């Protein structure tokens, strides 16, 4: 569960950083 | 080969094993209780985190 | 840059993160500009689409709402290549969602040109994908006022026979849908071609597709009578069953006397589906047919059916109960009841079920004395399954038919059930006893039942004592604590001294059960002494159960 | 420590009542508890007045459910199962698991006896091994259940005057003292008194005979009559061989055979039967047919 949560959070923040670009 | 000295050494060593083993059991038990407590707390924190994240997504 | 991160998230190993990326294409759409969206994501969602079939479908679904973020109609062409590459997929539902998104997104001249292009793509596929792209191009040209009228007609005619049994079945089954968006002249020519294909339907699934096309024609398309005659000729076992499938829709519409005749004929394995459809046909007839034209066909079908099948007979009886008053219906009901007396148990089941509609027709209280004998002999047969079903039906008809009507005789039946051997029968008896008391009030209860069971509380077979215990357990719920503490409680406390340990720990169970019903003072005065006394027993089970009763209430 | 595993067992039984088996670890702990319970039972067990005797079951679990539906639920009705639980049926594992779970939970309300098909050899041949493997991908279950079968009491004695046992009786056995003086903690030997109790069967030819089955003998009437008289029994009940009526009265009301597995031999298509010993030791039989599939 922790691994899944960390993975989805990383993907979300990656998309947010893409928005930043 | 059965004999009283052997039996006594057997009971002594075996009782010692049972006691040290129950001790290791108790220490590992408390360890696992605290471990799952911490991991459940981390799951709850990540839940509040995902809630805040969807809130910010709706906000932005 | 956005296309790149889309590919990377689509290159993710986990199906869940990728599925999130799928659910998050709107994020990239809002990121880019609508012009940049159309210019970039459309080539991307056209070329670079490779994932799980479920994820491909999810992409198609997320695309189904992309007729706006591209720029509207003036760019529908730019949306057509990808759907084409998604209309040629091997999985049926994926290209089906593709056709749905095409019809959703389809200035429609570019969509029409690309629809002729999708018809060209269908020319390559020699399977149901041809019919899929054809149905797509149909609506895509209809968005441009069906400019591809001759093209749509030719596509339907080619799907009528294109060495593609899949696409041929699709055409011969849903020409009414694929040629619906096509031009009226194109639709009529495709209807002629569909009649030709249904005549050309040779296999069994071909016969089912032909029956479906004939039903769609008789629904939407003397021409009606001519098509109906062709369908009836095609309908008179495998092909006969596939045609009986739509025989009900044929009779569900003078325009049906031939259909009702065919239904009464084919049913007299094809007969099984025939009578299945004849259930709905009889419903529609009794609801719509004219009494003059009814009488003859009704009597013929009644004589035929009275000779699964019983289920259709009961359905037709309940439907024809829509007649105001028919002595012939009374004769049919009497015959069916005498049948259910000596036949499969399902006969009696369906008969007592439709007894509601029977009483709705005239009032089953009249015919009561007619059905009563059957009832009693259905309550005393060998196979305990039958007696069980009869018990299950008993409270419905009892509370349906007043107290005194049953209290004369049927009370003896409830008793005979309570004393029976087969445990399931006793259980059903107690449950329906609770239903009866709920419907007939505690006055009738205390006057009629409770004395009888409390008398039953003493007899050799300890099963025939625990049954009284269970009756008490289930009566306490509704009989109200007054009558309980007046009559039930004394007997329970007394049975608490039975020799058999089973009786004793069931006493404990029932005491724990009816505890909350009772008064706290009554509890502490009466039952707690008995409870601890039981806990002082030697049987470990009765000890455990008494301890449970204590810790659940005391 | 006590009510907790009781609740666990109740949950197990409830799960089992839906053809839903247990995990091999659950089966392991269950068989351990059942060994602990069975070790306190003589080779000839005594059961109080009211019971319900049922015989050959043979893994027909849905028919066992039908049985329970006929004769009452588990704790309410006292049962007595005379062996042959697991083979020639698909739900062997579920059947034996349920019966053992009951015996562990209500150790006083139910009693299970050893049977011909409780030896490792016969199971390995006739199928219980195959279902153990299919449903578990192991033999650990089939090991546990056999090491448990090696403890089941051989016989039961209801109200000191009804003798219940799978199979029949043997020449090396003259009185219940003899049976009670055996060693039942072993696998069924190929020849002995055990290989006859669980293998013999009555017949017409008086005196002993040769069993066409290959093990045990075929005790005639006189054998049973003298056995009853010399032991004070009023009736010997058994269940080892198919009886299409459901229950047969062999040797002039001295021996009863009660098959309790319906539609066992499909060419015959028998109906199962069980016997009820009421509060006054009066027997009354219930014949039932296979459940509706
Ligand atoms: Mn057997």
């Amino acid at each position: 569960e922790r691994k899944g949560q960390e993975n989805l959070k990383k993907d979300l923040v990656r998309r947010i950083k893409m928005l930043e670009y | 080969q059965y004999t009283i000295p052997g039996i006594l050494h057997y009971i002594q060593h075996e009782w010692a094993r049972f006691e040290m083993e129950r001790a290791h059991w108790e220490v590992e038990r408390a360890e696992l209780q605290a471990r799952i407590a911490f991991l459940q707390g981390e799951r709850k924190g990540q839940e509040n985190l995902k809630k805040d994240l969807v809130r910010r997504i709706k906000m932005l | 840059y956005p296309i790149a991160v889309l590919i990377d998230e689509l290159r993710n190993e986990d199906v869940q993160l990728r599925l999130n990326s799928i659910k998050k294409l709107s994020t990239i759409a809002l990121a880019l500009g609508v012009e940049r969206t159309r210019s970039e994501l459309l080539p991307f969602l056209t070329d670079t689409i490779y994932d799980e079939d479920e994820v491909l479908l999810a992409l198609a679904e997320q695309l189904g709402t992309f007729t706006t973020l591209v720029g509207g109609p003036e760019y529908v062409h730019c949306l057509l290549p990808p759907l084409e590459s998604l209309a040629t997929v091997e999985e049926t539902v994926v290209r089906d969602k593709a056709v749905e998104s095409l019809r959703a997104i389809s200035p429609s001249d570019l969509e029409a040109h690309f629809v002729p292009l999708v018809k060209r793509l269908a020319g390559g596929d020699w399977f149901t994908s041809r019919t899929s792209a054809c149905g797509l191009f149909s609506v895509c040209y209809p968005r441009v006022s069906s400019a591809v009228k001759a093209e749509l007609r030719q596509y339907f005619r080619n799907l009528c026979s294109d060495d593609t049994p899949m696409v041929r079945r699709a055409a011969a089954s849903k020409l009414g849908e694929f040629a619906k968006v096509l031009e009226l002249d194109n639709v009529k020519s495709e209807i002629i071609p569909m009649f030709s294909n249904l005549a050309s339907d040779e296999q069994d699934s071909v016969r089912l597709l032909a029956v479906e096309a004939c039903v769609n024609i008789a629904q939407l398309l003397d021409l009606e009578a001519l098509v109906m005659p062709t369908l009836r000729q095609a309908a008179e076992w495998r092909v006969r069953y596939m045609v009986a499938d739509k025989f009900t829709e044929l009779q569900k519409a003078i325009t049906k006397t031939d259909l009702v005749p065919a239904f009464q004929n084919l049913m007299k394995e094809v007969r099984a589906a025939a009578s299945h459809k004849v259930k709905e046909f009889c419903e529609n007839l009794s609801a719509d047919c004219r009494e003059n034209v009814i009488m003859s066909q009704i009597l013929p079908c009644i004589k035929e059916l009275v000779s699964v099948k019983s289920a259709l007979a009961s359905v037709i009886m309940g439907l024809s109960p829509i007649l105001g008053k028919d002595n012939t219906i009374e004769h049919l009901l009497p015959l069916f009841l005498a049948q259910l007396k000596d036949e499969c148990p399902e006969v009696r089941l369906n008969i007592i079920s439709n007894l509601d509609c029977v009483n709705e027709v005239i009032g089953i209280r009249q015919l009561s004395q007619s059905l009563l004998p059957a009832i009693v002999e259905l309550a005393e047969d060998a196979k305990w399954r039958v007696r069980l079903a009869i018990i299950e039906y008993m409270p419905l008809l009892a509370g349906q038919l007043g107290v005194e009507f049953f209290d004369e005789k049927l009370n003896s039946l409830c008793m005979a059930w309570l004393v029976d051997h087969v445990y399931a029968i006793r259980e059903a008896a107690t449950s329906n006893l609770k239903k009866l008391v709920e419907k007939f009030g505690k006055e009738w209860a205390h006057a009629t039942i409770i004395p009888k069971v409390l008398a039953m509380s003493g007899d050799p077979n300890y099963l025939h004592r625990m049954t009284t215990l269970f009756c008490i357990n289930v009566l306490s719920e509704v009989c109200g604590q007054d009558i309980t503490t007046k009559h039930m409680l004394p007997t329970v406390l007394r049975m608490a001294g039975d020799p058999v340990a089973n009786v004793r720990f069931n006493v404990a169970k029932s005491l724990q059960k009816i505890g909350p019903i009772l008064d706290n003072s009554t509890l502490q005065s009466e039952v707690k002494p008995i409870l601890e006394k039981l806990t002082q027993d030697q049987d470990v089970d009765v000890k455990y159960f008494a301890q449970e009763a204590l810790t659940v209430l005391s | 420590d006590e009510k907790v595993f009781t609740k666990e067992l109740d949950q197990w039984i409830e799960q089992l009542n839906e053809c839903k088996q247990l995990s091999e670890s659950q089966v392991k702990s269950l068989c351990e508890k059942a060994k602990e319970i069975l070790t306190k039972e003589s080779n000839v067990q005594e059961v109080r007045c009211p019971v319900t005797v049922c015989g050959d079951v043979h893994g027909q679990f849905h028919d066992l459910m039908e049985l329970f539906r006929i004769g009452g639920k588990s704790p309410d009705t006292n049962y007595l199962f005379m062996g042959d639980y697991v083979d020639r049926g698909y739900y062997s594992v579920e059947t034996v698991t349920l019966l053992v779970a009951l015996k562990v939970r209500y150790r006083e309300r139910i009693t299970i006896l050893r049977g011909n098909h409780e030896s490792r050899q016969i199971t390995q041949v006739y199928g219980f091994y195959d279902e153990c493997l299919r449903k578990y991908g192991n033999a650990n279950v089939w090991k546990y259940f056999t090491d448990l079968f090696d403890y089941l009491p051989l016989t039961a004695l209801v109200d000191g005057q009804i003798f219940c046992l799978h199979g029949g009786l043997s020449p090396s056995i003259d009185t219940l003292d003899h049976i009670r003086a055996l060693d039942r903690l072993q696998e069924v030997p190929h020849e002995g008194p055990m290989c006859d109790l669980l293998w013999s069967d009555p017949d017409d030819r008086g005196g002993w005979g040769i069993s066409p089955r290959g093990a045990g003998y075929t005790f005639g009437q006189d054998i049973s009559e003298t056995f009853n008289h010399a032991n004070g029994l009023t009736l010997v009940s058994r269940a080892h061989q198919l009886v299409m009526e459901g229950y047969n009265w062999c040797h002039d009301r001295n021996v009863v055979t009660i098959f309790s597995a319906p539609n066992y031999c499909y060419r015959c298509g028998n109906q199962a039967a069980i016997m009820e010993l009421d509060d006054t030791l009066k027997y009354s039989f219930l014949q039932f047919d296979p459940a509706p599939r």
